[PDB]
């Protein structure tokens, strides 16, 4: 009976509004409100999802309907199922610890912490949203806040980055609202946007077709899919590390949600069309940007092509129609949002302190700095596919649900088994090179680095409650896939013969 | 050309006059809008009649400009002869910003510049640069709104279209006197030609066009000239230097600096206009064997020749690492005499006054590259043979008292 | 080539940008001349053929 | 004047044109309507393509206005009967709030300051907080970003365009949007520079005073409503589909 | 050919008459369940296999974990059914009768201890596995 | 970092996937490498002094707020042990963030948390407004030191 999702969204957004009836100077009591806002937010997901979501229910749940234009029939429709809670308290947690992260900024602190609310508002209304028209607004109210976080916190090419980012999501999200309209449209009496009566909906061959290219090429601008994914390398290098955890760990994963919730589950005769030419883009992307990784200087662009080289796992897991495929995509997404963003982390704590950005001059940063050493090369190992980790685990399920396929045949299930194979030689081969160019050698270094310059109790902190879910989840998966075993059985439902 | 501007209507009438406001004299002499303290709202004071947005005005009538984006192409030379057309378009042009963009050893010569906002660094010889630095700084020209943009570089279509695309009132560049720069001079709103292909073939009056295009007399202005060129040296260069020539022995006052040592190094200061300005470091040794009572201090732009000198002029000698330009300005600024081959070391002791003796290999290069060097206490021994290497170390030697 | 696609896309936005701003002149007899040669096409389109 | 001329000549004349091409010309409906189409495609075009390559405000927002007509055209072009003339107001009312908010905001920046460049709008954040604010929302809201009424009402708009089949004209409006962003966010990027270097003298020496003004109260009549309309966009169309 | 172009297959009838009556197939069957081709000597040592994995599920019951006794009951469920179908297509015909009467009676156990866990009730899905259990070890003796 | 003076440009390229250390010609072995650097003292100190001189560098927090800190994850396990009611935990939980939050508003801000502007200003300047800061309230600070936050004033 209570709006438990409508609060969760409101509640971030409608707190940082008021961020600015504060008249203190600094960021202590701004940053203070922030976390407390985003805590509280944390505990109010973890109450809906302890109490009110059912991991064994495949249908819908908590959702709520309210009318507001009638004209497009368009209403605020909120819904979790087992698909979407995963994503929406990884976003929770990623926010609530880059507002932790993200303490050390005292240049507009007001203005970055409401951004960083609005982000956290945004990021949920898009994964708890059950309309077409809703899911296209709460993908467009991210285009300003990372605007403006890049623009006015982000590297030395921050404006470009920025401009180009813009450009790109306007660039997709324009064909995101033309399968919007042609989706919302097909109604012979009535146009409809809720997803619920979207699911039964039955397309010519064609139309669908034509409505899941519109779709894909957003989902494909979005989450990073050959060749649209060239914003992706100067937006993640060029922003601040606590933006980079939400670029990286949560914006990414929106795509595949689009493409799990929206492609898979709303056109599945289209879908099963365009899979096995995914299959092949996906394992291309892999070995396209575990072979660009290597020819990048910047470390923070060899984290970004290192993301967008693990996505291809998450495209071959959607395009292996299977339970286990999708299952493995969902694991790649939560153990890369926990991977990613505290790369990114790391990465952007070590140059606050180092100063430089190219790997060929960074040695010997493990004298100095033996504790982030540590962390990097332990979520290296995680980015390694080392089991004991997520990545493993859900690179294993991903090649088990190939396997598994029955919609391939034998030498296309040889020959892209191979060749995601051939991605994880060419993982280590840049990663550890890395590590090698970053914290290996002998390098005298100042005696004021010697104290005062490690990562404190909070860096710790932070890489320490990203590192442990990863390496929980790598010992038992279920912790994850339990939530989401049941419903994506139902999204596979459709694509067998009825 | 009349199917370009249709409608021209000729030029503007003798008898028009552009209104009152914002139409003589220079940027620094506007009355209007003035501060209003007597204004409960903060809004200034502004004249009887004319609308409240002013600034634009004096752009469009007295052609104003605000910032100037100057693109010097070359390395230390070009960009230290550049000098005097920074100087005159900040004394032309009352509370301009000039930004510069050149190459990475040039943007070094604009720490002892007195006038540049920005000093930035581009690949201009790179035809073919990547998209995304492309863009960047394309964009970056476009957002800091340059009133007039100027360009040393040869510009063809591509450099025509990159200053056309920078939102510049102004757009003046060099252009290719063959025939590959056609259509350049419709994107720009001035086009140069010079002699030959290459610039920096000419001396220190490369940039003569420039000069007299900045200070032609438009509107009662008078014509401004060209000053002579004038480098201003910090005291941190001046501190670095004085312990980079303890460490070599010398002391303030009581040593020369001999330039052109000839190696394989990029940092030599040399001038595209003149490739053979090098002399070997035998020749070098000859010549400071004759100095006496002033510690000869040699001046090498890479560490690995200096054991060569320690072995050729003796290892008990006095060597010093000079590479940025503001350095080697400041050794010269506390030197008494510099001893150098046509590079950057003898326009900067033109700039310190102190008495020099110019090495050169033909007699064309020594008057082209200073024309002055008699008024401006300097003796030019050119080769007469033409090649540097056959200069007679007698004159040199006889020549060298002048310290 | 890949990134040179949406680069080059901008920079040819921003050429053409400029080029159709610069073409005109901003004489005001140009102006009625260009708004009267629309005119003119449009009543040759429609009527004649 | 400007800003009443951009917002009064505008509604006069779409009301006229739409009493003159449906109640006088509704036989020959197949040849103004591809007038319209070419008016309408060649004016979002050329009107949002040289409005990034501007210097000065005031002629920035001209391309800008006679860009944003170009998607109003759009509601005469699918007629009355799928919507469109209720998507003519719905947005017209948006617009004017919209234009003349960021009119408002260049006319108190211009009084206070003597300069209509747009080089000169750098650091207004740091001196007068609520006009930057002020000002960015009003852009914003003109390139239809998502909380603002621009993008509702360019959605209402490309609603009716889609439903009457005019794939064309929707998807040039959509691509003349995305190329819409790129000023209404330059103005902003400048807005943001905390360089004091970059910084005009025109804004270092700036009073805001502590009067509140009449054009304060004229615009907060208006920043408040092009984005507090973004929920009440039910309200307005059951005024503006009940005429016929 | 490279890879299908329709809907993928769904559960293809059994040809032994091992399914239900009134429906012709079986309620614990999964589609999409991937069956490794050994042959008939690979399709009894995996039902041999798989009903001591069956048998093992005695920890599995219980209030809490009941979605995990139905979900492990319906994969292990649809391959025994399918070995049991390629075990008595490939049996002589003497053996036929009484291997078909041991799979119609495993799975109506199979059924009748889903049907258990469906009402979340405990002692009967103990009672129903304690049946499908002496069945279940009923098979392994038949087939070892 | 950062040079004040214009840095010597490097014009010998290097190869970008070398280790950036030291030469291994140059390298003192067992020493550049901790390896021989250990040689032990009798005077080492206790285990648990350590761990306190650890804990309390980081400057934790004291009285109630330690006191809550210390006794919330303890008082969580507890009550998912005894299998008390989880709202009760929420409400718990919820209480005890805001209740640290308010107290870490309540604190003192000290030099780091402003701008770097007001952070390089003169150090006695700098100590007044920290001491002001502290003490009066923030609308008498703000209509006193406002025009310090106009950072194109100088
Ligand atoms: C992707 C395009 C290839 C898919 C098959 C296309 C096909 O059969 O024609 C599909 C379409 C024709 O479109 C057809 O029109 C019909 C109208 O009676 C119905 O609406 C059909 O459902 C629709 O498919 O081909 C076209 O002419 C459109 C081409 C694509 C338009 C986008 C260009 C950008
Ligand atoms: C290119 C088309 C031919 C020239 C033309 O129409 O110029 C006329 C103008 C270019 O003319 C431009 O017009 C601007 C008005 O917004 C300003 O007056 C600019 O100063 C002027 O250069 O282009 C068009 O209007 C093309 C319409 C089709
Ligand atoms: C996010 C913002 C919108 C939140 C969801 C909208 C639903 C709110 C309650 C449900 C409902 O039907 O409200 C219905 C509301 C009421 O809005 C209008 O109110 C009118 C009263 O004179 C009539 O009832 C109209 O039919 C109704 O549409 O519709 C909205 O537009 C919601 C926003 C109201 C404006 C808030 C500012
Ligand atoms: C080479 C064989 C290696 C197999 C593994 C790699 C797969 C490569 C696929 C290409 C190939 O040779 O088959 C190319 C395919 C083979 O043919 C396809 O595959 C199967 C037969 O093997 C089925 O019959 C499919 O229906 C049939 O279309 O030929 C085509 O039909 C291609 C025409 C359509 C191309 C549209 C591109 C769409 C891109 C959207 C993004
Ligand atoms: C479709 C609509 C495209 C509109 C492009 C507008 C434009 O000229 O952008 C100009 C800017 C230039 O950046 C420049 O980058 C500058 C960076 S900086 O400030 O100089 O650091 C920035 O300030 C400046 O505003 C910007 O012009 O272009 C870009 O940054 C890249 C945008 C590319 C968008 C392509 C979309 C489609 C991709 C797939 C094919
Ligand atoms: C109240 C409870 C206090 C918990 C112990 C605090 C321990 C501590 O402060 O250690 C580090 C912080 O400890 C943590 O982050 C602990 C995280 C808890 C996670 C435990 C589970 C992991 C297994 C940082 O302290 P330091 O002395 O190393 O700081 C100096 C710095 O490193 C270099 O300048
Ligand atoms: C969620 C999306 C939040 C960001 C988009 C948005 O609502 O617009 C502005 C967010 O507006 C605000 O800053 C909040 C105050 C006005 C309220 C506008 C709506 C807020 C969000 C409503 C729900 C969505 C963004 O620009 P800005 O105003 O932050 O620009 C910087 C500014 O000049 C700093 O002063
Ligand atoms: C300090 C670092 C904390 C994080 C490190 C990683 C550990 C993650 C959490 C691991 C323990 C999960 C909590 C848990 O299982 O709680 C049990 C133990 O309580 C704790 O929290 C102990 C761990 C502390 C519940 O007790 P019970 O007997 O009621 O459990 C059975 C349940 O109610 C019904 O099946
Ligand atoms: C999904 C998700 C999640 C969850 C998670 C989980 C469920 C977890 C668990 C976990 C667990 C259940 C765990 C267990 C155990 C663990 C352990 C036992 C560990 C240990 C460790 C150690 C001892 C150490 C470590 C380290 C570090 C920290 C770093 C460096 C390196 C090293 C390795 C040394 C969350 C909520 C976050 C949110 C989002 C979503
Ligand atoms: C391929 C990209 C599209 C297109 C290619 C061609 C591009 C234009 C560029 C420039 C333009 O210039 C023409 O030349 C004239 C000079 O006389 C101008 O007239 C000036 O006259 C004065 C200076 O002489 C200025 O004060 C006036 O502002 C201006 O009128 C005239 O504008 C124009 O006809 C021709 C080709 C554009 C991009
Ligand atoms: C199953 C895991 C295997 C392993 C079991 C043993 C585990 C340690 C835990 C901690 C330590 O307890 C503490 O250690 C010391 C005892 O000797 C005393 O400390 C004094 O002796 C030290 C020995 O050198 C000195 O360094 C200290 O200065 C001095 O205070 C301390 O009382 C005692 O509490 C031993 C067992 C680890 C996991």
């Amino acid at each position: 009976s209570f709006p438990w999702l409508t609060t969760i969204v409101v509640l971030p957004i409608f707190a940082g509004s008021l961020i600015f009836l504060f008249p203190h100077r600094g960021n202590k009591v701004i940053r203070w409100y922030t976390i407390c806002i985003s805590m509280i937010e944390l505990l109010l997901m973890t109450y809906v999802f302890f109490y009110h979501f059912q991991p064994d229910d495949p249908l819908i749940q908590l959702v709520e309907d309210y009318k507001w234009i009638n004209f497009f029939d368009f209403h605020w429709r909120l819904g979790i199922d087992g698909l979407s809670i995963g994503p929406i308290l990884l976003t929770g947690f990623i926010t609530t610890l880059a507002t932790l992260a993200a303490w050390p900024v005292t240049r507009n602190s007001q203005l970055f912490h409401f951004l960083m609310l609005a982000m956290y508002s945004a990021q949920i209304g898009l994964f708890s949203s059950r309309d077409l028209l809703l899911f296209f607004i709460m993908w467009e109210l991210e285009l300003i806040p990372v605007y403006l976080l890049l623009s006015m916190w982000g590297g030395k090419k921050r404006l470009y980055s920025a401009t180009k980012f813009i450009l790109y999501t306007a660039g997709g999200s324009i064909f995101l609202l033309m399968g919007v309209l042609g989706v919302g449209l097909y109604g012979s009496n009535e146009p409809t946007l809720n997803l619920e009566t979207l699911v039964n909906q039955s397309y010519p061959v064609a139309l669908e077709i034509i409505f899941y290219i519109g779709f894909f090429i957003a989902f494909a601008v979005k989450l990073p899919i050959i060749p649209l994914h060239t914003w992706l390398p100067d937006t993640h290098g060029e922003a601040h590390y606590s933006t980079c955890m939400l670029l990286a760990g949560i914006l990414l994963k929106m795509g595949a949600y689009g493409l799990v919730r929206i492609n898979m589950e709303l056109l599945p005769h289209a879908h099963s069309i365009f899979s096995p030419w995914l299959m092949i883009i996906g394992t291309m992307q892999i070995i396209y940007a575990a072979s660009t990784s290597p020819g990048q200087r910047n470390l923070k662009k060899r984290i970004a092509y290192s993301s967008v080289s693990h996505m291809g796992f998450i495209i071959i897991g959607i395009s292996s129609i299977t339970d286990t495929g999708l299952n493995g995509a969902i694991l790649q997404i939560i153990s890369h949002g926990f991977i990613g963003a505290a790369l990114f982390f790391l990465a952007g704590t070590s140059y606050d302190r180092i100063r430089l950005v190219y790997l060929d001059e960074m040695g010997g940063i493990a004298i100095p700095m033996p504790k982030i050493f540590t962390l990097f090369s332990s979520f290296s190992m995680a980015s390694l596919a080392l089991p004991g980790m997520s990545g493993f685990i859900a690179e294993l399920i991903v090649f088990f649900g190939l396997i598994t396929s029955q919609k391939y045949l034998l030498i296309p299930k040889l020959l892209i088994t191979f060749g995601m194979a051939i991605g994880m030689i060419l993982t280590p081969i840049y990663l550890l090179s890395m590590s090698r160019q970053m914290f290996y050698g002998y390098k005298l270094f100042n005696i004021s680095n010697s104290s005062f310059f490690d990562s404190g109790p909070r860096e710790l902190f932070v890489s320490t409650s990203i590192f442990l879910p990863v390496i929980g989840i790598g010992v038992y998966p279920d912790l994850v896939l339990s939530l989401s075993v049941e419903k994506v059985e139902a999204i596979l439902s459709n694509y067998f013969y009825r | 050309n009349p199917w370009l501007d249709l409608f021209y209507d000729g030029e503007d009438e003798p008898e028009t006059e552009y209104g009152s406001m914002f139409s003589d004299g220079k940027q620094d002499e506007d009355p209007y809008p003035r501060d209003n303290p007597e204004n409960p709202y903060g809004f200034l004071k502004f004249p009887q009649g004319y609308a409240v947005e002013m600034a634009s005005l004096g752009s469009k009538v007295r052609g104003d400009v605000r910032r100037c984006c100057c693109v010097v192409s070359g390395g230390v030379y070009d960009n230290l002869l550049f000098f005097p057309a920074i100087q005159l378009i900040k004394d032309r042009y009352p509370g301009v910003q000039i930004d510069i963009i050149t190459s990475a050893r040039g943007k070094q010569t604009y720490e002892m510049n007195k006038n540049v906002r920005w000093a930035t660094v581009y690949d201009l010889d790179d035809n073919f640069p990547d998209p995304a630095e492309y863009t960047d700084m394309l964009g970056l020209l476009k957002n800091r709104y340059y009133d007039m943009v100027l360009s040393t570089k040869l510009a063809g279509l591509g450099h025509a279209a990159f200053l056309f695309m920078t939102t510049a009132r102004d757009r003046v560049s060099y252009v290719y006197p063959n025939v590959n720069a056609a259509g350049a001079g419709l994107l720009l709103s001035e086009t140069f030609t010079p002699d030959s292909m290459n610039l920096s073939e000419g001396g220190y009056n490369m940039y003569h066009q420039m000069i007299e295009w900045l200070g032609r007399p438009v509107k009662d202005i008078p014509q401004h000239l060209a000053s002579p060129l004038k480098v201003s040296i910090s005291r941190k260069l001046k501190e670095a230097v004085e312990a980079k020539y303890k460490e070599a022995g010398a002391e303030k006052g009581k040593y020369v600096v001999i330039h052109g040592i000839k190696c394989d190094s990029k940092a030599s200061m040399q001038s595209e206009g003149d490739t053979d300005s090098l002399l070997p470091i035998e020749i070098w040794a000859e010549i400071s064997q004759a100095i006496r009572g002033v510690t000869p201090i040699f001046v090498i732009p890479h560490e690995k020749l200096r054991e060569d000198v320690e072995e050729i002029v003796g290892e008990e000698t006095s060597i010093v690492f000079i590479t940025t330009p503001g350095q080697l300005a400041a050794l010269i600024n506390d030197s008494v005499g510099v001893i150098a081959t046509n590079t950057a070391a003898i326009q900067l002791a033109l700039a310190r006054e102190k008495p020099s003796i110019a090495l050169f290999c033909s007699e064309e290069k020594g008057k082209c590259f200073v024309p002055d060097a008699e008024g401006k206490k300097c003796t030019v021994i050119a080769s007469k043979t033409g090649n540097l290497a056959d200069i007679d170390v007698a004159v040199v030697k006889d020549t060298l008292k002048v310290f | 080539i890949i990134d040179g696609i949406p680069n080059g896309f901008g920079v040819t936005s921003f050429f053409v940008g400029e080029g159709i701003k610069y073409v005109g002149g901003g004489r005001i007899s140009s102006y009625l001349f260009w708004y009267l040669l629309y005119v003119s096409i449009f009543l040759f389109i429609f009527t004649f053929t | 004047v400007v800003a009443f001329l951009s917002v009064t000549s505008k509604v006069a004349a779409s009301a006229s044109a739409t009493r003159i091409f449906d109640i006088p010309f509704y036989f020959s409906s197949n040849e103004w309507h591809l007038l319209l189409e070419i008016l309408a495609i060649l004016s979002m075009i050329l009107g949002n393509l040289i409005a990034i390559t501007q210097t000065s405000m005031k002629r920035m927002l001209a391309y800008s206005s006679i860009g944003q007509i170009g998607y109003v055209i759009i509601g005469i072009i699918v007629g009355d009967s799928n919507d469109g003339y209720a998507s003519m107001i719905t947005y017209m009312l948006f617009y004017i709030s919209m234009n003349l908010g960021t009119f408002a905001c260049i006319v108190l920046f211009g009084l206070r300051t003597g300069t209509d460049n747009i080089r000169d709008y750098a650091g207004l954040y740091t001196k007068d907080p609520f006009l930057a604010l002020s000002l960015a929302l009003c852009l914003l809201s003109l390139g239809g970003l998502p909380p603002l009424a621009g993008f509702f009402g360019k959605i209402y708009l490309f609603w009716c365009g889609w439903q009457a089949g005019l794939y064309f004209l929707v998807l040039i409006g959509l691509l003349t949007s995305v190329l819409s962003i790129y000023y209404y966010l330059k103005i902003i990027k400048l807005l943001m520079t905390g360089r004091n270097q970059e910084i005009t003298p025109h804004v270092r020496n700036y009073r805001r005073s502590p009067l509140r003004s009449k054009n304060s109260i004229e615009f907060s009549m208006i920043v408040c409503v092009i984005a507090s309309t973004i929920p009440g966009i039910s309200m307005n169309p059951i005024i503006t589909i009940a005429q016929d | 050919q490279l890879w299908l172009d329709g809907p993928l297959p769904g559960l293809r009838p059994a040809e032994n008459k091992i399914g239900n009556e009134e429906t012709g197939t079986r309620t614990f069957l999964k589609k999409g369940i991937y069956m490794a081709n050994i042959g008939t000597k690979g399709s009894a040592l995996r039902l041999r296999k798989y009903a001591f994995d069956l048998l093992a599920m005695e920890d599995l019951i219980g209030q809490d974990t009941l979605n995990y006794v139905r979900r492990y009951l319906r994969f292990k469920g649809t391959f025994m059914y399918y070995d049991f179908d390629k075990v008595i297509s490939a049996a002589p015909v003497a053996d036929k009768p009484p291997l078909t009467n041991l799979a119609n009676r495993l799975f109506d156990n199979f059924e009748k201890l889903q049907e258990a866990v469906k009402l979340k009730d405990v002692p009967l899905t103990r009672s129903c596995y304690d049946d499908t259990a002496v069945t279940l070890q009923e098979v392994m003796n038949r087939m070892a | 970092g950062l040079t004040d003076i214009e840095p010597d440009l490097n014009e010998d390229p290097r190869d970008r996937w070398a280790t950036n250390g030291v030469a291994p010609e140059d390298f003192v072995y067992g020493k550049y490498d901790e390896h021989h650097t250990f040689y032990e003292s009798s005077e080492k100190g206790s285990f648990w002094g350590a761990v306190a001189e650890e804990y309390n560098s980081m400057d934790p927090p004291t009285g109630f707020q330690g006191l809550i800190s210390w006794l919330f994850l303890p008082a969580v396990a507890a009550g998912m042990y005894f299998n008390v009611p989880g709202d009760y935990l929420f409400i718990g939980a919820g209480l005890f963030v805001i209740i640290f939050c308010i107290i870490e508003m309540d604190k003192p801000d000290q030099p780091h948390n402003f701008e770097p502007q007001i952070y390089n200003m003169e150090r006695g300047a700098r100590d007044k407004l920290i001491a002001d800061y502290n003490t009066m309230d923030i609308w008498d600070f703000n209509e006193k030191y406002g025009d310090l936050w106009d950072f194109t004033l100088k």
